[PDB]
RNA sequence: CGUUACUUUGAAGAAAUUAGAGUGCUCAAAGCAAGCCAUCGCUCUGGAUACAUUAGCAUGGGAUAACAUCAUAGGA
């Protein structure tokens, strides 16, 4: 090619956003934006796609050309504006709250939460520099600079943002035995609290989890999101709370339900 | 097999299953290890001066009663041959057959057993270049 | 020369037993040997067998009982994980319900069954049925 | 009265070790081929252990460099050591040092005589020194184990031939395997 | 000694003319030889630290970094400027037959003065920067033959 | 402060295709829908899972096997 891909083949689509094979040639290509194409949920998906709001594409331009959207605090207009992990969208006229969280199978879910609990987002720190004028900043994965971090914040760790004021109120250091969820790969969506860590020099750094159950699962550093401190989560979870399934236990519980 | 003959012969001498030294054996082992030294001092090699201790001198065997071999003893002393015997005794094979074909032309017969004599040469020269008991650099011509 | 010393012991214990014959004499003997009869005699194959030490390579002497169909090696020792012993017991067994895979895994020489209870693959020694 | 008898690194002596070190102390200069030999001879250490044969068995332990003058002085002490404490059936054993199997991140030579197996034939060569190991065979049960028998030399026999249960069961407790003997 | 070219060799960054110079100072500051780990468990050869040469592709004193593949090898030949040719041999699988072939891999490695290394000897290299038009890699650590 | 093969487990190995869970498009090939006594709504509705040579990364194992050594140990 000569330059930027602008479409994005349906097929080609990341498959968590359960977008069927004839609906069309194309998926909405997110845009640039705080989160990365292959892990974000566009503003056009969680409108029509999963809160039914708008039926068309069409529809999703009229909704949001109205003002009436905003995430993290921010009215957005871009119908492929890549909303992501512990993302605040707010309807500021039904007064819905929503944190996009993943569900145990590797699935942004919009998760209903109060109106307190929409006035802070959780952001993972990318790394901690100095910048010009040797002024110390901290970046985000989330695409956030902030200047002057505490000193004791490190890369990896989970800052508490207020999206009004936007400071950081409260920050997680990663360590052994916080609880955390995974964002990335076959675990996406599960939590547990980190066991022990597991560095080799010059590769990627594995990170042992425990599930509440007692299900042990590994994955990489850059796929740990830390939630809270200790074994209580910062934010609230969806129904599953993090714990995944087989599909044995999916099965009876489906059982169940049909029986009752 | 035979490495170069159709041969299938195992003739062959068998070790006694008894390790140590029989009653009758009295000879002190700096005795029978001084004894080989001379005998090699002489120009014997290993296996000629066992022959000799077991033949001429009331010792069955070496190893059963100083509890070493007769090379590593020699070793120890410093009367080790340079070349390994048996390359010696097959370069001595060589040398022969070369000044009889110098000789001896049309002897086409013995120019094959030649061939055959340099292979085996060649065989163990390089088992022990390997096992370092040759100068790395030892050449046969 | 002798390349497989597992190959002419259980060739040899395979013609004798099919000769009617109840002693059988192994030369060389090994570790693998004694250990691949020890399976055998687990699982009720073989009756006594008996370690002759020469100070050499020993000798086994093997009473046969007329419970043996074959037993054979498999050259070469094919790396078998742990998945594939289906496959490898459908190909050498007479049945799913008799016959034993003999294989070396790091958790030692083991029948199929009980490689299959430890999770643990390795490579191929043989067979008997 | 601390000399015969020295551990390999300071340790009590058991009672029993000090009973065979004063035994040996009383058995110094009693003979003439009780002294001009026993300058040289030191104990490591000396156990006693019941036998099936209704008797009881004692060991002693060398420093493995005094092993052959212990073995030419062996039938002489048996017999002077067995009447010290008779009724315990006296054997004379080395010390060997069993070293754990090199591993993949290691390049030590291992001295094959230092190696379990070499430890526990030059073991049972040892504690059956009057008599000479002519055969060695080995029974595999059907239930698994794994019996041991050696063919001791004719010559001997009655010198070997009472102590026979009282070997099975030294070898039994110090090295750990069924032991048979036969004689050809 | 080590001016072998048509232009002087200075170590990038180092400025030898210095007029306070001083040897307890860190490697690159006050006229000292600059000197550096590379990292990854691999020890710096004293003779890359106490070393006169001067070698912009040393993985130790040089400017390059090793970040990528870890190759361990056999020297397979020596007779360029400070570039060997590093023979990798492995074994690959053939699915029909169920056997494997012997197969081999030339691969150029640039090696420091700080190692002599002779065609036979097991090395060690990482990956770097192209340094050349075949060269991807830097000798780390030379194991003689015997 | 000897490697490697081999094996075990883990992470990866796009989607679509394949295998396969659910679901009465009237059936079916399909599709990823839908279902609920009828509900100004609800089921957080569902939109699983498996497979994926070889090569690469990591974990445990060392039986089998390969390579390198393997009495100046001149050992500590
Ligand atoms: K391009
Ligand atoms: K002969």
């Amino acid at each position: 090619a000569r330059g930027l891909k602008k479409h994005l083949k349906r097929l080609n689509a990341p498959s968590h956003w359960m977008l069927d094979k004839l609906g069309g040639a194309f998926a909405p290509k997110p845009s640039s934006g705080p989160h990365k194409a292959r892990e974000c949920l566009p503003l056009i998906l969680i409108l029509r796609n999963r809160l039914k709001y708008a039926l068309t594409y069409r529809e999703v331009q009229s909704i949001l050309m109205q003002r009436h959207i905003m995430v993290d605090g921010k009215v957005r207009t871009d119908k492929t504006y890549p909303a992501g992990f512990m993302d605040i969208i707010s309807i500021p006229k039904t007064g819905e709250n929503y944190r996009l969280l993943y569900d145990t199978k590797g699935r942004f879910r919009l998760h209903s939460v109060r109106d307190e609990d929409a006035k802070f987002k959780l952001c993972k720190v990318r790394s901690v520099q100095f910048g010009q004028k040797g002024i110390p900043y901290l970046n985000t994965y989330d695409g956030r600079t902030i200047r002057y971090p505490d000193p004791l914040i490190k890369a990896n760790d989970t800052i508490k943002l207020d999206l009004e004021t936007n400071k950081i109120v409260d920050f997680i250091k990663f360590d052994v035995g916080n609880v955390v969820m995974v964002t990335g790969g076959r675990n996406t969506g599960r939590v547990g609290v980190i066991k022990n860590r597991e560095k080799h020099k010059g590769t990627f750094e594995t990170i042992h989890v425990e599930d509440a159950q007692g299900h042990q699962f590994a994955t990489r550093l850059g796929n740990v999101f830390t939630i809270g401190k200790g074994t209580k989560p910062w934010v609230s979870l969806p129904k599953g709370k993090g714990i995944k399934l087989t599909i044995i236990e999916e099965q009876r519980k489906r059982d169940a339900a049909a029986q009752a | 097999g035979r490495m170069h003959s159709r041969g299938k012969g195992i003739s062959s001498s068998a070790l006694p299953y008894k390790r140590t030294p029989p009653s009758w054996v009295k000879t002190a082992v700096a005795d029978v290890d001084e004894l080989i030294t001379k005998a090699a001092k002489k120009g014997q090699m290993p296996s000629q001066i066992g022959v000799l201790l077991r033949d001429q001198h009331g010792i069955p065997l070496v190893k059963s009663v100083t509890g070493s071999k007769i090379l590593r003893i020699l070793k120890a002393h410093g009367l080790a041959p340079e070349i390994p015997e048996d390359l010696y005794f097959l370069i001595k094979k060589a040398v022969a057959i070369r000044k009889h074909l110098e000789r001896n032309r049309k002897d086409k017969d013995s120019k094959f057993r030649l061939i055959l004599v340099e292979s085996r040469i060649h065989r163990l020269a390089r088992y022990y270049k390997r096992t370092k008991k040759l100068p790395p650099t030892w050449k046969y011509e | 020369v002798r390349v497989s010393v597992l190959n002419d012991a259980l060739k040899s214990m395979y013609n004798a037993e099919k000769r009617g014959k109840r002693q059988v004499m192994i030369r060389p003997s090994s570790k693998v040997i004694i250990k691949f009869l020890i399976v055998m005699q687990k699982h009720g194959y073989i009756g006594e067998f008996e370690y002759v030490d020469d100070h050499r390579s020993g000798k086994i002497v093997v009473e046969l009982n007329g419970r043996l169909n074959k037993c054979g090696v498999i050259s070469p020792r094919f790396d078998v994980g742990v998945k594939e012993i289906e496959g490898w017991t459908a190909r050498l067994l007479p049945s799913r319900q008799f016959g034993y895979i003999v294989l070396t895994t790091s958790a030692g020489i083991m029948d199929h069954e009980e490689a299959r209870r430890k999770n643990v693959g390795g490579k191929v020694l043989g067979f008997f049925y | 009265a601390r000399k015969k008898i020295q551990k390999d690194k300071g340790v009590e002596p058991s009672e029993f070790e000090d009973t065979v070190a004063q035994a040996f102390f009383d058995l110094e200069n009693g003979n003439q081929e009780l002294k001009s030999d026993l300058k040289d001879l030191y104990i490591n250490t000396a156990i006693q252990m019941d036998v099936v044969g209704n008797r009881k068995a004692v060991v002693i332990h060398v420093p493995y460099r005094l092993r052959k003058p212990f073995r030419k002085i062996h039938v002489r002490l048996v017999r002077e050591l067995e009447k010290k404490f008779s009724g315990k059936d006296v054997v004379f054993v080395a010390t060997r040092r069993i070293v754990r199997p090199p591993k993949k991140g290691s390049a030590v030579q291992r001295p094959r005589t230092r190696t379990l197996t070499a430890v526990h034939d030059g073991i049972l060569e040892d504690v059956v020194y009057p008599a000479e190991i002519v055969g060695k065979r080995v029974r595999y049960r059907l239930d698994g184990a794994k019996v041991i028998k050696i063919y001791l030399d004719p010559k001997e026999r009655n010198n070997t031939e009472y102590k026979l249960e009282t070997f099975s069961a030294v070898y039994r407790r110090l090295c750990g395997k069924d032991v048979v003997f036969e004689y050809p | 000694a080590e001016q072998t070219e048509k232009s002087f060799l200075k170590q990038p960054k180092v400025f030898l003319s210095t007029k306070k110079a001083d040897k307890a100072k860190r490697p690159g500051k006050a006229g000292n030889r600059f000197w550096k780990s590379v990292g990854l468990g691999f020890k710096t050869p004293r003779e890359a630290i106490d070393g006169t040469y001067i070698d912009k592709k040393c993985p130790f004193t040089g400017t390059v970094a090793i970040r990528g593949r870890i190759i361990a090898g056999t020297c397979h030949s020596a007779k360029m400027n400070r570039t060997i040719i590093v023979r990798r041999n492995y074994l690959h699988f053939v699915k029909k037959y169920q056997r494997y072939e012997k197969r081999h891999s030339n691969i150029p490695a640039h090696i420091s003065p700080c190692f002599r290394v002779k065609e036979g000897d097991h090395v060690i290299i990482g990956q770097c920067r192209p340094l050349s038009k075949t060269v991807r890699f830097n000798v780390l650590k030379v194991v003689p033959a015997g």
